[PDB]
């Protein structure tokens, strides 16, 4: 019973692990370029706020507080980029695992959905970076510019930046899954309005899981999820 | 418990009390208990 | 049975949540003032130790190591001040919840106790700030003044400062709790001397709960609690 | 376990052995077991 | 049954705790010397990389991001040095505890093994410091030298450095225990090769336990353990 | 769970699947279950 489902899973997990490793190798080869891409908005915001502060008066830059800091930041960036490059291979292998269980209609139900969701994730990441990150970074540096000196360390910044990008990708995806489920027909506006009582509890659970043990971070993460749920209700209503 | 503090658990309980309320909170509790019992009997 | 005790609890928790939200709004309106109040001892200590260091030789200041750093520090301060301002509303709602359960004598026992405990908490926080924080901060800055440079970031400092104030308030409360239980009569010096075996274990459990997983922080938090227990024993003995 | 490391648990056990000791440690263990059993039978 | 095994264990734990306290007192008396010893490689690497950076162009130093930072770093260093100083007393008390359970041959088997393991641990710590720490620190500072500014804070550095020394000591020890078990005769190369499947799972569990919840740290800690296992297999094969 | 995140548990499970595999993984699971049952019956 479980013997073939463990042998095949073992082989597919092995191929996925090999893909992640090769992606990590390529990403560590180009880690200077990836780190430059990641840190470009931070440098731009620091220069802009330096100009603002110099105008007001008439410094801050990127730091490392550990050796493992810079080296591990390169390794972390390479690992994430490798996981991303392996994602087509991992997803195709998961599809190969799941496919003999789905019927013929479910196959065409799923595949275009996967392509559209991936496209929306990419659009969300690009939007996050190019639109959100400049203005948000400028605002957040300028918020503590007249009090504190911005000695921004790369170790926390890489995680912060990756969280922003991944979260915006997921935020672009969730409306699309709502619109898909509305088009095919599995949920209506009534379903999303009547399941909000449980949705909000699950949202706060997810916020606790995805944030440090502080309550304030939990609320700061739950608010976008509640807004996404409301936007989803609107989308399914107009469908 | 996996980056989930005690205060975060209390906030989840607060949200559950506020939004589920006098009704559907006992219903949700009994549904969770039934799901846990089903899981226990399946893994037995 | 639980239907009214869930409906009433729901309404009172709603009132408390609304009060906390309004307090957060007011506190974020005055967050610059509250942050200046919180950071004033840090600036004073840095200037004083700078004078000491310049005297010895013949720099350090407040920093931000993240963007979410400054913005989230403002949000954290506003959240704490909001909780503090809502505390009368929350305590009054808790009293409204518990009152039909206590007899008429327990009410007269409790209310002045609540007032006295709140007063002692306030006195402890004020003492912490005005007496302890200057001297302690100067000592701690000067301890590492001849080796390292004090690039103190606001993100950890706000938590440290809040822990200091809350702990000193609680430390001022607990002897008052012992004195109240001694005057009214529920414990004697024998009770506190005979239950120290379990008191110390509970103290170490609390120190583990209220500190990072390091053992040294656990001992550093247990020692003040043991001293508070001894002072409590003395207070009850002299009553 | 809520900002409570394994070394902190070991220190709590150390304090329990030191201050409770040969006596009152088995008594405390049996009291804790009785409390847990009472809680389990009440929530049943 | 358990009454003597609790009374004796209590007395031996009391002796060990008193030894740790005395060791901490001595270590805090000499904490300036111990901190200078711990920070010497960091200063050396910073000066060397400063020379390299100035050569390329034609700054970084040790900081404190909290005040509890410097004082707690002194306390932390003193605590570890106290544990190290008391370690002979703790080990001797543990030997007294365990000895009446071992037979006469096990005694001779164990005590030389304890001496050899302690010596290997010391050699590993000395190797870590004097050989590894200079080159490793220089490499790691130079890795992010052309991008970031190394504002290395003592709080994280003390922990990182302690992990390096402890891990190198344990790494020097594990081969010696493999060689001892191969000499006395309890394992062979077949035993170590046939139990690698479970050994790697236990290694990943240990890496998860000994590292932050990040997966990358887990892999970075598992790799040296796998290499040590392979070296152990080689040692047992040649024995 | 003592500085051990969910992703680390997933990685440990991945390593167990890869290195134990179709065989010796059910054997290891039944051995772990037997050890847990023995511990439970001894502490009873």
């Amino acid at each position: 019973s479980m013997k073939p489902h463990l042998a095949e899973l073992r082989q597919r997990l092995a191929i996925s692990v090999l893909a992640v490793f090769v992606g990590f190798i390529i990403a560590f080869t180009f880690h200077n370029a990836i780190l430059g891409w990641i840190t470009k908005p931070l440098n731009n915001a620091l220069i802009q706020v330096g100009k603002i502060v110099e105008k007001r008066e008439m410094n801050g830059m990127i730091t490392t507080h550990q050796v493992g800091g810079a080296f591990f930041v390169a390794l972390k960036v390479s690992f994430f980029a490798g996981i991303l490059m392996a994602m087509p291979v991992i997803l195709w292998q998961l599809w190969l695992f799941i496919a003999p269980g789905l019927y013929d209609n479910e196959k065409k139900m799923v595949l275009p959905f996967v392509v559209g969701g991936s496209v929306m994730f990419l659009i969300g990441v690009l939007f996050a970076y190019y639109v959100v990150t400049p203005f948000g970074f400028q605002f957040l540096i300028t918020f503590g510019s007249f009090l504190y000196t911005p000695l921004i360390n790369i170790e926390d910044y890489v995680g912060f930046f990756t969280k922003i990008l991944i979260g915006f990708g997921i935020a672009f995806e969730l409306p699309v899954v709502a619109y898909f489920l509305a088009l095919l027909g599995l949920i209506t506006d009534k379903t999303l309005k009547d399941y909000f009582k449980y949705a909000i509890v699950i949202i706060f659970l997810l916020a606790a899981f995805l944030t440090p043990p502080d309550v304030l971070t939990q609320l700061l993460m739950a608010a976008p999820l509640i807004l996404l749920y409301g936007l989803s209700i609107l989308i399914v209503h107009y469908v | 418990m996996f980056g989930m503090g005690f205060s975060e658990i209390l906030v989840i309980a607060l949200v559950a009390i506020l939004f589920l309320g006098p009704d559907k909170l006992p219903e949700a509790m009994v549904q969770i208990a039934k799901f846990f019992n089903s899981v226990r009997k399946t893994i037995n």
